[PDB]
C-alpha cells in the first residue's frame, strides 16, 4: 500500500496467490530489499516496465502493484 | 509442478491468477487482465489468452506432423527412386556409358584431335553421372552424340 | 549580403550609394542582380580589409563605387 | 558407397571453402583492420558497420562484397581529418597566378576576391554560401593549370578530373553496392586523388554537359554545389555524407550558354578571351617553349 | 486468423533470413521493416508483402533483384 | 547445419503453402497475377506471354527492354 | 512561400518543375532497370516526409509536354 | 609451415584423384603451374592468387572456376 | 606494321576494331559464370608472347559506340 518498498519485478509481473521467486540484484533495490525488513515482510511490489535501468526510476513503474506477505 | 501448482483452489484468485501466472503468453496483457477489474472479465480474458495460444499450440502441431509426414513421404519416395537410381548406378548408367563407348569407337575409328579426345572426356567428366540420370547428362549425351 | 559576407560591422554602404548602385549597375525589376553588386562590393571590401583596413568602417559613399566593383554599367 | 562419398565429398569442399571462401574472408578481413586505421567517424563507423554485415559473400558476377569493399576503398580513400594548412594570404596566390601563368590581370583579381571571402567567412569554418566560380573561355586556356595554380597557392591539392565528357546521373550518382559498376562520378574518384580532406577540385564543361540520360547530374550537382546539402549529399552509394564544405569545387565551361538552369545559381561569372599574338609570344616564349 | 498469420509473419521472415546468411540484413531486413511500421493502407501493405516476395532469389548476377528492391523503396 | 536447414525447408513448404500467408516467390506470381487479373481477350495474353518470351530471354538490360516492361504492365 | 510556410509553421518545400516535360518522372515509369525514378512531387513528398507540409512548386507557367507522358 | 601448405596440397590433390574428373582437374593444376610460372607482378600475383585459389573449385559443377580457366589463361 | 616489327625486333599481334559496341568484348566481360567472353583484345595479347609487342589497331573509325560499356 503506502511506506512500503518497491521491488520492481524483472520483466514480469508476479499475479497474486502465486509462489513465486523474486531476485534483486542491483544495490539500489537491494535497498528496497533491505527497508522490506522494516515494512514487517510486506512489499509493495511494483514492476517495472520490460526495459529496466541498474537504478530504477519510478517511472517505469506499472500502475498495478501487488502485496506479497513474504514467507522467507 | 505448474499443474499441480494450481489443484486444490478455494479462491477463484487462488486459481486464475497462478494458472495465467503459470501459463505462457505475452506479458503487456497481463495490463489488460487486471485494468479489467471484475474477476468475471479477468477469467474470461484469461480463458480466451489460453485458447487462443492453444490453438496456436494445434497449429504448430499440425505443422510439425505435417514436416514429420513429407519428411516420411519424400523418404521412401527417395527410397524407391534410389532403387531405381541404383539400378542406372548398375544397368541403365552402363547402357547410357555403352552409348558412349560406341561413339567413343567410332571416335578410334575416324579419328579425334587429341584435344577434341580430351573434350569427349571432359564432357564425360559432365557425363559419367551414375548418381542420377541428369538432364545434364542427357544434353551432354546429344554432345558426345 | 554582409552576413553573408561575413566581414560584418567593418563595411558601411551609404543609402545615396545604394540608390547610386541601382542607378548604375543593375536595371531588372528583381532585385537578385542588386544582391550580386552588393556582393561584389564585399568581395571587393573584403579583399581590402584581408591586407588591413584603411577604415574600420568603410563608409562606402557615391565615391568608393567603383572602387568595390566594376565601372558604372 | 553414397555414405563415403559424402563423407569425402563434404570434406573435400570444406577445403575448398578453405582454399578458395576463406581467401575473400580474411581479405575483407583485411579491410575491416583498413576502418580501423583510416580512422573514420562514428557515423562512418556506422557506414563501417552495415560494411561489417555487407562482407560475407563469395565474391563471382554483380558482386554485393567487391562493390561494397569498393565502397570502403572510397569512404576510406576520400580522406578524414587530414588538414592540408592552407596558406591565409590573397598575396600568396596573387603571386603564384603571376609566376605560373602570364594573365591578362583582369581575371586573377575575381579569383582572389572569392578567395578573400574564402578568407573573411562569418563562419569559422570556411563557407561558400555565396555564389561559386565559374570560368568562360577558349579549352585552350589553362584552367586546370589554375586549378593547379590555386592547389599550390592554398596549400591545397588539384586533381585533373574533366567533367565535361561525363553525361549520365548514374554515373554521378553511383547506385547501390550491390552490382559491380555502382561506380561515382570524378569527384569521388579525385577526393580518392588526395589524401588531405579540403583539395582543389575543379567541375569542368557544364555546357558541355547536355543532358543525354534518364536523370538530371545538374540536380546531383546543385545537391552539391549548394554549401546547405554538399555536407548532406549523399548518392545512392554513400549513406552518411562526405562533407564537401571543406571540398572546394570550382566551375569551369568554354560556352555560355548550354550550362543547365539548376546551375545557373550561385554563380560568379568570369570570362576569359583568348591570347594576342604578342601575348600568345610572351606565353609561349616564358611558359610554352620553356615546356 | 490473426493467430495464425502471426506465425505465417515469423516463418514469412524465415526466408529472408537465409538470404541474410550471404547477402545480410544491411538494407534488404531494413527494406522489410519499412513494409510494415511505417504507415500505409491494406493494399500497400499486401503488395508489400508480394514485393518481398518479389525478391530472395538471388542477388550475384542480376539487377533485377536491385529493381524490385528500389520499387520496394 | 544442413539437419536444421532440411528441417526450416519442410516448414517453408508445411506453413505457407498450406495456408494464406503467401504464393511463394510472387515475383513471377505478380507478373502472372498482372495477368489474371484483367479479363482481355486472349490473343492479347499470346502477345503478352511473347513479350514475356522476349523479356525472358534477356535479363531486362536493353533499352528497349523495360519499355517491353512496362508496356507488357 | 516560405513566410506563408512558418507563418502556418508547417514546413517550407520547393522543387524546380519548371521546364518539366514527363508524366514517366512525375507520375513516375515502372521499373526493370536500376534508375527509373517517381515523381520530384513524389521526391518532394519524401523530402518534407509530412501529410501536411507546404510546398512550393516552381514555374509551372513553363510546362514543356512533348513525350514520357504530359504530366499536366 | 610450407612443407604444411604443400602437404594440404596433395591431399587436396589426392582427393581430386577418384572425385570428379582428374583430366580437366589435372589440367587445371598444371594450367595454374603454368599460371604461376609466368612471370607476374607482385599485386598482380597476389590479386591472381585468390582466383587461382578459386580456380580450384572443379570445373563442371562449380562453373566459376571454367569461366576462370578462360580468365587466368 | 609488320616493316616495324622487322625493324624493332619486336612480336606483333594485330586485331580488327570494326562494328564492335560492347565492353563486354571493348572491355572484359563481367565474370559472372562460366561462359563470360571478354573478347578480342584480351585473347589478341594473349597470342604474344611478350610484354613488348608493338599492336595494331585497325579501322578504329567503324565504332557503334553504345551501351554495355563504351569503346572510347
Ligand atoms: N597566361 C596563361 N594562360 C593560359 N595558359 C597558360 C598561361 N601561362 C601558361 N600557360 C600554360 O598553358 C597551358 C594551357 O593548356 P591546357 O593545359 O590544355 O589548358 P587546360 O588543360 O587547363 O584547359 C596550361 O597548362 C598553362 O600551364
Amino acid at each position: 500500500r503506502l511506506e512500503l518498498p518497491v521491488i520492481p519485478l524483472r520483466n514480469t509481473v508476479i499475479l497474486p496467490h502465486t509462489t513465486t521467486p523474486v531476485d534483486v540484484g542491483r544495490a539500489k533495490s537491494k535497498r528496497a530489499v533491505e527497508e522490506a525488513m522494516g515494512a514487517d515482510r510486506l512489499i509493495f511490489l511494483v514492476a517495472q516496465r520490460d526495459p529496466e535501468v541498474d537504478d530504477p526510476a519510478p517511472d517505469d513503474l506499472y500502475t498495478w502493484g501487488v502485496q506479497a506477505v513474504v514467507k522467507q | 509442478y505448474q499443474l499441480e501448482a494450481v489443484k486444490g483452489t478455494s479462491d477463484p484468485a487462488m486459481l486464475a491468477d497462478t494458472i495465467a501466472y503459470h501459463a505462457t503468453w505475452t506479458v503487456a496483457e497481463k495490463q489488460e487482465i487486471l485494468e479489467l477489474t471484475d474477476l468475471e472479465a479477468r477469467l474470461k480474458k484469461v480463458l480466451g489468452l489460453l485458447s487462443r495460444d492453444l490453438e496456436r499450440f494445434e497449429l504448430d502441431k499440425r505443422v510439425a506432423q505435417r514436416v514429420k509426414e513429407q519428411m516420411d513421404t519424400n523418404q521412401r519416395e527417395s527410397y524407391l527412386r534410389e532403387q531405381m537410381k541404383a539400378i542406372q548406378k548398375e544397368l541403365g548408367g552402363e547402357d547410357g556409358l555403352s552409348d558412349l563407348e560406341a561413339l567413343r569407337k567410332k571416335i578410334e575409328e575416324v579419328g579425334m584431335p587429341e584435344a577434341v579426345k580430351t573434350k569427349a572426356l571432359k564432357e564425360l567428366d559432365r557425363l559419367e553421372r551414375m548418381q542420377q540420370g541428369s538432364p545434364e547428362a542427357t544434353v551432354a549425351r546429344t554432345y558426345l552424340d | 549580403q554582409v552576413r553573408e559576407s561575413g566581414m560584418e560591422g567593418r563595411i558601411e554602404v551609404t543609402d545615396a550609394a545604394i540608390l547610386r548602385v541601382i542607378s548604375e549597375y543593375t536595371r531588372e525589376a528583381g532585385v537578385r542582380g542588386l544582391e550580386r553588386e552588393l556582393g561584389k562590393i564585399a568581395r571587393k571590401g573584403a579583399k581590402f580589409w584581408l591586407e588591413g583596413a584603411w577604415e574600420g568602417l568603410r563608409t562606402i559613399d557615391a565615391s568608393d563605387i567603383p572602387t568595390y566593383l566594376g565601372i558604372p554599367r | 558407397t553414397n555414405q563415403r562419398e559424402s563423407y569425402l565429398r563434404e570434406q573435400m569442399k570444406a577445403i575448398q571453402k578453405e582454399l578458395g571462401g576463406e581467401d575473400g574472408l580474411s581479405d575483407l578481413e583485411a579491410l575491416r583492420k583498413k576502418i580501423e586505421e583510416v580512422g573514420m567517424p562514428e557515423a562512418v563507423k556506422t557506414k563501417a558497420l552495415k560494411e561489417l554485415d555487407r562482407l560475407e559473400r563469395m565474391q563471382q558476377g554483380s558482386p554485393e562484397a567487391t562493390v561494397a569493399r569498393t565502397y570502403l576503398d572510397w569512404l576510406t580513400e576520400v580522406p578524414w581529418s587530414k588538414a592540408d594548412p592552407e596558406v591565409l594570404d590573397i598575396n600568396h596566390t596573387r603571386q603564384v597566378l603571376d609566376e605560373d601563368h602570364y594573365g591578362l590581370k583582369d581575371v586573377k583579381e575575381r579569383i582572389l576576391e572569392y578567395l578573400a571571402v574564402r578568407q573573411l567567412t562569418q563562419g569559422l569554418d570556411v563557407r561558400n554560401k555565396a555564389p561559386i566560380l565559374v570560368l568562360v573561355g577558349p579549352p585552350g586556356v589553362g584552367k586546370t593549370s589554375l586549378g593547379r595554380s590555386i592547389a599550390r597557392s592554398m596549400n591545397r591539392k588539384f586533381h585533373r578530373i574533366s567533367l565535361g565528357g561525363v553525361r549520365d546521373e548514374a554515373e554521378i550518382r553511383g547506385h547501390r553496392r550491390t552490382y559491380i559498376g555502382a561506380m561515382p562520378g570524378k569527384l569521388i574518384h579525385a577526393m580518392k586523388q588526395v589524401g588531405v580532406i579540403n583539395p582543389v577540385i575543379l567541375l569542368d564543361e557544364i555546357d558541355k554537359m547536355s543532358s543525354d540520360w534518364r536523370g538530371d547530374p545538374a540536380s546531383a550537382m546543385l545537391e552539391v554545389l549548394d554549401p546547405e546539402q554538399n555536407n548532406t549529399f549523399t548518392d545512392h552509394y554513400l549513406d552518411v555524407p562526405y562533407d564537401l564544405s571543406k571540398v572546394f569545387f570550382i566551375t569551369t565551361a568554354n560556352t555560355l550558354q548550354t550550362i543547365p538552369r539548376p546551375l545557373l545559381d550561385r554563380m560568379e561569372v568570369i570570362e576569359i578571351p583568348g591570347y594576342t599574338n604578342m601575348e600568345k609570344q610572351a606565353i609561349a616564349r616564358q611558359y610554352l617553349w620553356p615546356k
